[PDB]
RNA sequence: UGGGCUACACACGUGCUACAAUGGGAAGUACAACGAGUCGCUAGACCGCGAGGUCAUGCAAAUCUCUUAAAGCUUCUCUCAGUUCGGAUUGCAGGCUGCAACUCGCCUGCAUGAAGCCGGAAUCGCUAGUAAUCGCGGAUCAGCACGCCGCGGUGAAUACGUUC
RNA sequence: GCGGUCGCCUCCUAAAAGGUAACGGAGGCGCCCAAAGGUUCCCUCAGAAUGGUUGGAAAUCAUUCGAAGAGUGUAAAGGCA
């Protein structure tokens, strides 16, 4: 995986985005194109449309998910069987 | 005879005081133990009826009453009478016995074990626990086994409610969860 | 107690080996080893690995970091 | 025997030990080199001071059902949060970015010729 | 910018790894060739179980490095077991490259331990340093090959004959 | 004529004794058991609820409810705890 001296990554816009809405009670969707964002702790209650491909996906991050990435909650292929 | 003991000195004053008991005699105590081993392969092939009566009686100490079928089914393939399932009955010391090893040995030799279930009350106060799996007696050798059963022994007291029945229980050893 | 039909049944110590923890009950099984007892008497002993004096449920004590949570282990992860 | 688990009484203890789940051959040879243990002994002719050693250090250790237990929470944490891994494991479908054109039968099951 | 070309009830081509004892594991020891290298090949030392990391050294090269090749040979162990075979799959933790490894890289460590017991009809290559087998280097290339091109090590069986 | 039936047992018809017909309404029999007979002793069911590994509606086990809702070789009626 990534080096540990890298330190975990998250596009510096989004994370300026969350550091807004950082103070925020009711706290609103944040649209992003970056699905390789990390999802930090100070991610927690927020909700981020990531864009899929065609779309924006909400995903609502719990605590339970940080350490994963945003794209890994926004499937890009859709399969229903054949 | 060392959880008779247990029983007679150490449990039965403090039931008493907790059930506020009139008379010594209301005290709670484990009539009887009927460990059932039910064995539907017997149809199959007896020779596992055989085997499993053979585990049951090195696990007891005594030799099992091997059950049949009371009424005949079609799944089950009994023209009523043919020997599925044994059982044993144990009282006594030898029940007093056999309940303390099941309490110290044989439980902690479950494999991931997190106690004993605490609704697996009938309501009148007799419990009843479902071993999945034998081997956990020391008697079974665990090599003459070839094919892993389990049973259901059931503990059944002189409580009139569940509460009592967990009550003398569990001050007689047991890990409910 | 009818004779002759059940399983020979003597009287037996057993130990949990890992405290050295014993005591007496009857069993069906019988050892190669003997050991003698209090009140003055001697008996087959039979090893056991885990007993009510060593599991740790019954013991209470666990044995494990009790799980972390994931917040937590990304910070330690990344010193943050 | 050490773990719930009755390893083979005829194998040199390294491979009788590696029976055991969370166990493999570089586990038991670390926890045979601590308790001080030559490998090449039967697990049949063992002492028991030798088991009981063995037994503790591998208590030491997360083994068996504890270890199932917290992979499957694991997994079972992935599909809850309905992540694309645990998606993967809710079809059963290769998770590490295989191919599923062809292949992905580990995951998949048999082949059904329909 | 992001996604897809990496999908996946299935069908078919070409390869790799296997199904074991002419083998697995452990330890010791020997013999190549073709090629590549400047911000690239990197010595030696130290750190780390390893991937690798740090310091640092020679070389634009018959000068230094990649590069002490692997099969091989000498001992020890294993003893026919879906196993000390197998290495799929998965969990965890890591190393790199890159701004970035979820879609969607490779590699390492611990854990796990899949099908597979030599393969129906059918079908393929090969007449000698060939097949088989064993490694080594290179192109593309930040990183990414069981594919291709090239190199050498060991190294056989068979050909009566032209009816089909 | 063709079809059906012909002997025996059980029920309804059958009109609260008995008996009572129809090519009236329903079923059975041409055996079975060496115990499924006699006696002595002993025992009480069917299901339901709850609890319990394989095991599921339903196999075996335990407790309560449970007067017959079972069983009585073989049709029905009567009778039998
Ligand atoms: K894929
Ligand atoms: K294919
Ligand atoms: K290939
Ligand atoms: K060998
Ligand atoms: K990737
Ligand atoms: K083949
Ligand atoms: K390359
Ligand atoms: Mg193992
Ligand atoms: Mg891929
Ligand atoms: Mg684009
Ligand atoms: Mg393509
Ligand atoms: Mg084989
Ligand atoms: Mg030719
Ligand atoms: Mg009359
Ligand atoms: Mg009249
Ligand atoms: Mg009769």
């Amino acid at each position: 995986g990534r080096s540990l001296k890298k330190g975990p990554f998250v596009d510096d816009h989004l994370m300026k985005k969350v550091e807004a809405q950082q103070g925020a009670e009711k706290k609103k969707v944040i649209k992003t194109w970056s699905r390789r964002s990390t999802i930090f702790p100070s991610f927690v209650g927020f909700t981020i449309a990531v864009y899929d491909g065609r779309k924006h996906v909400p995903v609502y991050i719990q605590e339970d998910m940080v350490g994963h990435k945003l794209g890994e909650f926004a499937p890009t292929r859709t399969y229903r069987g054949h | 005879n060392r959880l008779k003991e247990k029983y007679i000195k150490e449990v039965t004053p403090s039931l008493v005081e907790k059930f506020n008991y009139s008379s010594v005699m209301q005290t709670p105590k484990v009539d009887k133990i009927v460990i059932n081993m039910g064995v539907g392969d017997a149809v199959s092939n007896a020779k596992n009826l055989d085997k499993a009566v053979e585990e049951l009686a090195l696990i007891t100490g005594q030799k099992p009453l091997i059950t049949k079928a009371k009424k005949s089914i079609a799944g089950f393939r009994l023209r009523e009478g043919m020997p599925i399932g044994a059982k044993v009955t144990l009282r006594g010391e030898r029940m007093y016995e056999f309940l303390d090893k099941l309490v110290t040995v044989s439980l902690p030799r479950v494999r991931d074990f997190h106690g004993v279930s605490k609704k697996a009350f009938d309501g009148r106060g007799n419990y009843t626990l479902g071993i999945k799996e034998q081997l956990i007696f020391p008697e079974v050798d665990y090599d003459l086994v070839d094919k892993v059963r389990g049973m259901d022994i059931v503990i059944v007291t002189t409580a009139n409610t569940d509460e009592e029945s967990r009550e003398l229980l569990a001050q007689l050893g047991m890990p409910f969860q | 107690m009818k004779q002759d039909i059940h399983p020979n049944y003597q009287p037996v110590v057993f130990m949990d080996s890992t405290t050295g923890f014993k005591f007496l009950s009857g069993s069906t099984k019988g050892s190669s080893e003997t050991v003698e007892w209090e009140d003055g008497n001697t008996y087959p002993l039979l090893r056991v690995e885990v007993t009510s004096d060593s599991h740790p449920f019954y013991t209470g004590r666990q044995k494990f970091t009790q799980a972390d949570g994931r917040v937590d282990r990304f910070n330690k992860k990344y010193g943050l | 025997r050490i773990a719930g688990v009755d390893i083979p009484r005829d194998k040199r203890v390294v491979v009788s030990l590696t029976y055991i789940y969370g166990i493999g051959n570089t586990t038991a040879k670390k926890v045979l080199a601590n308790v001080g243990v030559s490998e090449d002994v039967r697990v049949r002719d063992l002492t028991n001071e030798q088991t009981d050693a063995i037994r503790a250090e591998i208590d030491k250790l997360k083994v068996e059902g504890d270890l199932r237990r917290e992979v499957n929470l694991n997994i079972k944490r992935l599909m809850e949060i309905g992540s694309y891994r645990g998606i993967r494991h809710r079809r059963g479908l290769p998770t590490r970015g295989q191919n599923t054109k062809n292949n992905a039968r580990t995951r998949k099951g048999p082949t059904k010729t329909v």
